[PDB]
RNA sequence: CUAAGAGUAC
């Protein structure tokens, strides 16, 4: 999950060659769906991606405090001064054919957390196993091979 | 095989609309005063401007010989002769409506893979058009 | 970096959650429902420390 | 750990973020479940 | 846990071959060839070099699932031209182009002095 | 599992990873996301239970819900957006991509359709390629607002004998709507053919979108200078009208609407003016958004978002409401100690005149926090009460 | 914990550019961006790899070792 | 902060000035010889005050000093703010970003988010994985999860260096692309 | 006759060149092979003898696996999976041993320069960790307080970037074609003007700008790809490109071989 | 800066916060 | 309500769900482990002797 | 093993 409530599981993992790549060969560490942006209105996710891009390029640290006088215009201007598209879009190439994508991809560093909820600790199946002593039903919980 | 229809139109309006590769043109026939055309053309691939004289033909097939789609499209081999060789811009579609505009005027609607065309005129020269597949051929 | 402010009970770190309660020695008046014969109720939860 | 050490629990419209919560408890920090609003963080 | 070994992407499994051909009955003179332990890298290359052929009517490929490294390539040629022959010619053309490129790049790198 | 469609018979496909995998469409009946959701799998232990499960509870048999005599599944998320991008008139596909998209349809008859354009370059339109997915023999004719038999706006939908004659394919056509493509296909050809149609459409559209790409970024939430100036002018005009209404109320010249008090009418008028202000600002922003705007594209496709999302992200977040009323005076006669007593101005009572692009002031941030708190509380209370009512 | 060997995205070996980075920051009084450019980190993937690393290992090295020989 | 009449300037101003800030900076730098100046010194000379929700009913607070204290071509990209057209302030917020809690002080640009998303992140950063203590090697706790390479955020807040977040980060800077790439 | 190359910049680790008269599919296939199909040597198996450090055993094993190793003659090695030895031998592996002790009162940095090859390399040019910096110390593998000791052994097999990214000798591969967007393969997102808002690439200087009046050239295909390959250090960047071409040729040759033998 | 009694800016208040957290800490209420 | 109207049952699994555009509408992806755990009893028939014998 | 409690996921 990002620092903006953008929780989600890994749908699939692609190697470096299959990922879309910019003209500088950078491939993303993550690909997130655009559809999470309009409904959830996590604009701060986009703004912090842009600010992180500017900070990584310029070597400074993004001042992402809530109520500062930091604007998207200033971050965009600083990014344009660094040789990139001001709004964070980058012309990317499809990793399977190399052809340019007809649409330019929003691209940049972003701060993500790995949460404690892993699939290895939630998968659970039981064809047959221990039963309950009282009602002769399967016991409860995956910690007991329950049903 | 043979041309179901042929005429020379002059384009009075070219409307880009919300598109960058397709424009809708309205054309008035310079020979018959009652025939008129509305047509979606790929301007990227065949530019069209206002007051441009276009020879417009509709055929049932492109081969020079008479008829003997259901057969798969195959890229034209070198040296293959078709009616398209005489024209610059050739599209293929199916007719999907024959509207009776007036007592003598009828309109025929063709759908060129989503590029819409409506050709209207007196039935004495549009009668050859029928509810089937047709090729639209255009030269400047 | 450890900040303290917690207990060690049987080798487990136990923290006391700040329990919220109504303040004492404050007079609070509340409107009651129409069916009840009382329309307003003024109360104090008096206590001496 | 820090949020736990600064956690407040309200025994049980107390769930609403009151105006008086300004600057004394976090405006948006509370569980999504049945504890929403009852558990607050300073 | 359930994550399979990485080497299964590029290593041939027991009892299966790199190539398998099944004739396609939808159109005449058409085959579907399943390439095993491959990916888009070979797929797009072979597709393009098949489409450069004049006598190949249809040539396309698809990776049916990203989980498994394998892809299906359908080839339909003109009558009197075995689609296997089209695959042979496309592979030959790819090899020749790559060899010419390797020679050219070697000769171009030998021309540098600041290396 | 609130209804019978939330419990359906599927076919096992064994996969080499640790999660259940299901089609994107079939998530709509289950109300299932992929942000940590868990699902249950029951295996029948006899041929009889197996058989009646496959013949009564099969997913294709549940496509059309008895709940509203309309399909409960449709094309959603990326595919939906992709299909809108694929069926535009501008969308023309070269020979190689056409061959790949045709091969990606498992039941493609094996004949390449004659291209929509033959000279000087063979180009297939997106509608032509998508018509391969639609089964042969389907007739559909929907007329959108203002469409004619010719489509200047390419809206509407006309499909004749399985070929899309015209119309942009979007939520109204392939979505879970009555009379749409899903309903017509399942009622004419059968549930199996409808499931096959789902698979074919998703396959072709997802391939096209993979090789076309669709993104969204911060620039998609930005309106140009004149539009921002007009939005600010709209907000200022609304605030001036609110100030005039406040004057007329405070000068006692305001008359209470029949059936309510003076304060109730005043609050009603203020809330209405602020709501229509946010609506006008959002409409200005939406009109300003070009057709290439990614959020606009998603909204037009119907896959995700709406007008209000664009309004809040680009133009104005709007009025924050608690219990259906404006932000209440939690402190004595004032909402916060940062406002003087008896201040009924829009900013003092939760109106958020700043978009999410511009960011929120501290007071507006707190008022939005209160609004979201009410939203979460209402969500919990509503799910509990609805569960009890359903049982 | 300790500087990663390779940049996560591209894979440029940046585990050998941490002590040089610290020496540049300390002895030469260079700011972060100029030092990153000096070390050869031109892509912002590598620049974020080296810029935002937190050297926790120093902390771990303050405690007396559990097994001391 | 405490605000007094300040007849010398003729307008309301914070009781804290640049001299006290300089002394606090000197004390901090000495920690990182002059007379020590701590928060108790501000509390003792009437520089700062403690106000609770009972007293907070009868005060007026300035959100920021630079824009609300002085008496009255602007950047269109800046968010819209109001002046409140009133000068009767009694106290000043030390910083508005201090209304957030420990978990919500980690959010970058929380004012650029929908409030339920901020609540979700506040409840979700407690589930975040990082370094809970530097002496985890000598603690026999029941469960511990530690990132290999915790990175301090590229977009960092001013309130997260009091939480030692930069010392003990709970996440990584991943290069994210927002794209409908494969449908997965 | 065939693809033509003209290299702009030649460096020890970066080659920037132009790949003309070639199809897009071939250029992208070469790029992908260079990314993930070049065999390379990296530490694969780790036997931990002593570890009194603060880092976990598999943490240090992870760091060791990411150490680049010289792979000039990696084609002379064999894969351990198709070798006749029991676990690992000299014909299919290189054995290193990292032995460090914290005998200094200050922190002692265990670098990759202390990695010493144990197996006799039989005259090859493999095994050596790649050193790039001027100080001469390699990658900072670990740190030692006074009295801490870390003894371990590594078996290094040949590996490709597909099986694990630690074997990737490619780093970032810049790949671009048609900088002026003459093929119209992109629709430039813009607010007021696409030309102004999109910075011109450095490669725009190597092509003629469009005349702004000429009709769209629908017969124009994709060629003249500007490609910049970076070298991690395992193999020289020119050898990176050459081995990518070789491996792609080998893949197509294997396709032909299987086809002909069946 | 040069003026001892000049008004402070919005950046200055952070110093004050720092001083506060130098004396209180994050769990000062528990210990107190 | 706890043991008769609704009861804990065997032959059931539960885990996280992920999307897959390459699956049919009526298909569900089952992890290999869950397939290895959940079982179906198939009666031995002359028509399925070979495959069940091979599974054994 | 049972019971109670706390936190948490959708
Ligand atoms: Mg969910
Ligand atoms: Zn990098
Ligand atoms: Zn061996």
């Amino acid at each position: 999950a990002s620092r903006h409530g953008q929780k989600g599981t890994i749908g699939i993992t692609y190697r470096r060659e299959d990922m879309p790549f910019t003209a500088e060969g950078i491939v993303p560490d993550l690909i997130i769906n655009p559809h999470a942006i309009p409904s959830r209105m996590t604009v701060a996710h986009l703004i912090e991606c842009l600010l992180s891009k500017v900070a990584a390029l310029s070597g400074n640290e993004g001042d992402a405090s809530p109520f500062t006088d930091i604007t998207v215009e200033g971050i965009s201007k600083l990014l344009r001064e660094h040789g990139y598209q001001s709004r964070g879009f980058e012309v990317m190439y499809n990793g399977h054919t190399g052809k340019k994508l007809m649409a330019q991809i929003f691209f940049g560093p972003t701060y993500y957390q790995r949460l404690r909820h892993m699939v290895d600790d939630k998968i659970h199946a039981r064809a047959r196993g221990p039963m309950q002593v009282l009602t002769r039903q399967p016991v409860e919980g995956r910690s007991r091979d329950g049903g | 095989s043979n041309t179901l229809f042929d005429d020379i139109f002059q384009v009075s309006e070219v409307d880009p609309g919300r598109y960058n590769k397709v424009c809708r043109i309205e054309a008035a026939s310079t020979t018959q005063d009652q025939c008129k055309l509305t047509l979606d053309i790929n301007v990227e691939l065949f530019p069209v401007a206002a007051q441009d004289s276009l020879t417009v033909t509709i055929a049932s097939s492109l081969n020079l010989e008479d008829t003997p789609a259901t057969r798969s499209w195959r890229p034209p081999q070198a040296g293959d002769r078709s009616l398209a060789d005489d024209y610059d811009y050739v599209m293929y579609g199916t007719a999907y409506k024959f509207e009776e505009v007036s007592k003598d005027l009828i309109a025929v609607y063709y759908s060129f893979g989503g590029l819409l065309m409506r050709l209207e005129g007196n039935y004495r020269n549009l009668n050859n058009l029928k509810q089937e597949n047709a090729y639209l051929l255009i030269r400047r | 970096f450890d900040m303290g402010g917690y207990f060690i009970i049987n080798g487990s770190e136990k923290v006391l959650i700040a329990q919220e309660r109504s303040a004492g020695n404050i007079v609070q008046v509340f409107k009651k429902a129409a069916p009840s014969p009382i329309s307003h109720v003024a109360e104090i939860r008096s206590a001496l420390e | 750990t820090l949020s736990h050490l600064r956690r407040t629990n309200t025994p049980i419209k107390p769930r609403q973020l009151h105006n008086t919560h300004w600057g004394l408890v976090c405006p948006a920090e509370t569980p999504e479940g049945q504890a929403c609003g009852l558990v607050k963080n300073l | 846990m359930n994550a399979p070994d990485r080497f299964e992407l590029f290593l041939l499994g027991e009892g299966e071959s790199k190539l398998k051909i099944d004739p396609d009955t939808k159109a005449p003179n058409a085959v579907v060839i399943t390439f095993e332990k491959e990916d888009h890298t070979l797929g797009n290359l072979i597709r393009a070099e098949l489409l450069n052929d004049r006598k190949v009517l249809f040539a396309a490929y698809k990776v049916e699932h990203p989980f498994f490294a394998r892809f299906k390539l359908r080839i339909q040629t003109t009558e009197g031209y075995d689609p296997k022959d089209a695959l042979k010619n496309a592979c030959n053309s790819i090899i020749n182009k790559l060899g010419a490129l390797k020679t050219n790049f070697e000769t171009e790198w030998n021309l540098q002095t600041l290396a | 599992s609130l209804h019978k469609m939330s419990m359906m018979a599927h076919r096992v496909k064994v996969i080499p990873y640790s999660t259940f995998r299901l089609n994107l469409s079939v998530t709509s009946p289950y109300n299932a996301d992929f942000d940590g959701d868990e699902m249950n799998l029951h295996v029948p232990q006899s041929e009889e239970t197996r058989a009646e499960l496959s013949q009564l509870c099969a997913v294709p048999l549940q496509i059309v819900s008895p709940q509203s005599n309309k399909p409960c599944m449709g094309i959603v998320q990326d595919t939906l957006c992709g299909i809108r991008k694929l069926t535009l008139r501008d969308t023309f596909i070269e020979l190689d991509q056409v061959l790949n998209m045709l091969y990606w349809v498992p039941d493609w008859d094996g004949v390449i359709p004659t291209p929509a354009i033959i000279k000087p370059k063979p180009l297939w339109s997106g509608k032509q390629i998508l018509s391969v997915a639609i089964p042969n023999g389907i007739h559909l004719q929907r007329f959108d607002e203002g469409t004619t038999l010719l489509s200047p706006k390419d809206n509407g939908m006309l499909i004749i004998d399985g070929q899309i004659i015209f119309g942009v394919v979007e939520k109204k056509t392939v979505g879970s709507s009555n009379g749409g493509l899903i309903h017509v296909v399942t009622r004419e050809k059968g549930p199996q053919v409808c499931a096959k149609l789902f698979g074919n459409i998703q396959k072709v559209v997802n391939f096209w979108l993979l090789h076309n790409g669709f993104s969204t970024g911060i620039g998609d939430t930005i309106a140009d200078g004149p539009t921002m100036r007009e939005i600010t002018e709209t907000i200022a005009e609304a605030k001036k009208k609110v100030l005039d209404v406040t004057k007329e109320a405070q000068a006692n010249l305001l008359t209470a609407k029949h059936g309510m008090t003076l304060r109730e009418s005043f609050e009603d008028n203020v809330v209405r003016f602020l709501n229509e202000a946010r609506d006008k600002a959002g409409r200005l922003a939406e009109v300003n958004l070009k057709d290439l705007n990614n959020v606009k594209q998603m909204v037009m496709a119907g896959s995700k978002g709406s007008f209000i999302n664009i309004a809040q992200m680009s133009a104005c977040v709007g009025q924050q409401s608690v219990e259906g009323k404006r932000i209440a005076f939690g402190f004595v006669d004032r909402t916060l100690p940062h406002f003087s007593k008896d201040d009924y101005s829009p900013e003092s009572k939760g109106f958020v005149e700043n978009s999410y692009l511009r960011g929120l002031t501290p007071q507006e941030f707190f008022f939005h926090a209160m609004g979201g708190r009410e939203g979460l509380i209402d969500t919990a209370v509503k799910t509990a009460e609805t569960g009890y009512i359903q049982r | 914990m300790i500087v990663p060997v390779r940049c996560f995205s591209c894979g440029k070996v940046v585990g050998d550019k941490w002590e040089s980075y610290l020496n540049l920051l300390q002895e030469d009084e260079l700011d972060e961006g100029t030092a990153l450019s000096r070390l050869g980190l031109k892509r912002y993937c590598c620049r974020r790899m080296i810029l935002t690393h937190v050297d926790l290992i120093e902390k771990f090295l303050r405690y007396n070792p559990l097994e001391k020989r | 902060f405490i605000v007094e009449d300040d007849e010398s300037l003729g307008h309301k101003e914070l009781k804290v000035r640049k001299g006290h800030i300089a002394k606090l900076m000197a004390t901090e730098y000495q920690d990182i010889d002059v007379e020590e100046y701590t928060w108790s010194s501000l509390l003792n000379e009437g520089l700062v005050e403690y106000i609770d929700a009972e007293e907070e009913e009868s005060i007026l607070i300035a959100m920021q000093p630079e824009d609300l204290e002085p008496a009255e071509d602007v950047d269109p990209a800046k968010r819209i703010r109001v002046s409140h057209h009133a000068t009767t302030f009694t106290h000043c917020e030390i910083h508005p970003s201090m209304i957030l809690g420990v978990a919500a002080s980690i959010i970058p640009f929380p004012d650029h988010n929908q409030s339920p998303r901020n609540t979700y992140q506040s409840a979700m950063g407690k589930q975040a994985m990082g370094v809970f203590l530097t002496n985890y090697n000598v603690r026999m706790d029941t469960m511990a999860n530690i990132l290999y390479y915790p990175q301090k955020p590229l977009g960092t807040t001013r309130a997260m260096e009091y939480l030692k977040f930069r010392e003990l980060p709970a996440g990584q800077n991943a290069i994210v692309a927002i794209a409908c790439y494969s449908g997965y | 006759e065939g693809p033509q190359v003209k290299i702009r910049e030649a460096s020890k680790d970066n080659v920037d060149f132009i790949l003309s008269n070639v199809d897009l599919a071939m250029a992208n296939s070469l790029r992908r092979v260079m990314i993930a199909e070049i065999p390379t040597l990296a530490i694969d198996s780790v036997e931990v003898e002593t570890n009194t450090t603060v880092l976990a055993d598999e943490f240090i094993a992870h760091r060791l696996g990411l150490i680049p190793l010289q792979s000039m003659d990696i084609e002379q090695l064999e894969y351990s999976r198709d070798c006749f030895c029991e676990d690992h031998c000299d014909k299919c592996s290189v054995v290193l041993t990292l032995q460090a002790f914290g005998e200094s009162e200050s922190t002692t940095n265990v670098y990759s320069k202390d990695l010493v090859i144990v197996s006799n390399l039989m005259g090859r040019n493999i095994g050596h960790p790649i050193i790039q910096d001027k100080e001469g110390n390699g990658v900072l593998i670990c740190k030692l307080r006074k009295g801490q000791e870390l003894k371990l052994t590594c078996v290094a097999k040949k590996g490709i970037a597909k099986e694990h990214a630690k074997w990737g000798p490619a780093a970032a591969i810049e790949f671009e074609y048609d900088p002026w967007n003459k093929l119209k393969h992109t629709d430039y997102w813009y607010e007021q003007d696409s030309a102004k808002e999109w910075p011109q690439s450095k490669n725009c200087e190597y092509e003629d700008p469009p005349n702004e009046g000429d009709p769209f050239d629908y017969k124009a295909q994709a060629d003249t790809f500007y490609m910049n390959v970076e070298s991690v250090g395992s193999i020289p960047v020119d050898q990176v490109v050459v081995r990518g071409i070789d491996t792609l040729q080998k893949k197509v040759a294997s396709i032909l071989l299987a086809l002909t033998q069946m | 800066f040069e003026d001892e009694s000049a008004p402070i800016t919005a950046e200055d208040s952070w110093a004050v916060i720092s001083a506060f957290f130098r004396e209180k800490g994050l769990v000062s209420q528990q210990l107190d | 309500r706890g043991n008769l109207m609704g009861k804990r049952v065997d032959f059931s699994a539960r885990t996280v769900i992920s999307g897959d555009p390459n699956l049919e509408l009526d298909q569900v992806g089952v992890p290999k482990s869950i397939a290895k755990t959940l079982t179906y009893p198939e009666v031995v028939t002359p028509y399925n002797i070979d495959r069940l014998t091979q599974l054994v």
